[PDB]
């Protein structure tokens, strides 16, 4: 979905 | 029965919060999606991971995972309720008590990973967690939308070091 490239999200399935 | 059971029940009942917070989404016409807040619920729950000396990066994938099959099942919702508006339903009047179980719930399923770290890293782990998805797939009615949330918010349960 939404986030920035250094968020959490972005090292997992995002 | 499942050693599991109790986590997967935690993880299934945290999942039933999507449905309060999408009728009120929907009903305040705010977005349900939050990149801001998942970084920051994420980054909280990596430092109670910390503080209980379990390894963050595991917790966070865990609850990322957690986050987004809960999205899904809003996403879901508002596919329904964009065909047909009338079917929104009455929304809780606000989000104070769904914050309180989610707070909860982090808790709960943070102390289960925890107590039951050993069978998450150990070979056993995928049948186990298969035996706790079906039975509680049994115990909390999930239908379809709600056994997939599962299989999504579990898939790297057993992924412990």
């Amino acid at each position: 979905x939404q986030f920035e490239q250094w968020h959490i999200r972005g090292r997992y399935a995002c | 029965t499942s050693q599991l059971a109790e986590l997967v029940d935690a993880a299934a009942e945290r999942l039933e919060v999507a449905d309060p917070v999408a009728a009120f989404k929907w009903r305040a016409q705010l977005p349900i999606e939050d990149s801001g807040r998942v970084e920051q619920q994420l980054a909280k729950l990596g430092e109670d991971a910390r503080s209980q000396h379990i390894d963050p990066d595991y917790v966070t994938r865990v609850f990322d995972d957690q986050i987004r099959a809960t999205e899904a099942i809003e996403y879901s919702r508002f596919s329904d309720w964009k065909l047909n508006p009338a079917s929104a339903p009455p929304e809780p009047p606000d989000l104070s008590a769904s914050r309180s179980a989610i707070d909860s719930l982090n808790n709960r399923m943070l102390s289960q990973i925890w107590s039951h770290w050993s069978l998450l890293s150990a070979p056993s782990c995928a049948a186990q967690l298969d035996r706790a998805k079906r039975d509680i797939v049994r115990s909390r009615h999930l239908d379809s939308l709600y056994q997939r949330a599962l299989t999504t918010a579990t898939q790297s349960y057993c992924q412990a070091l």
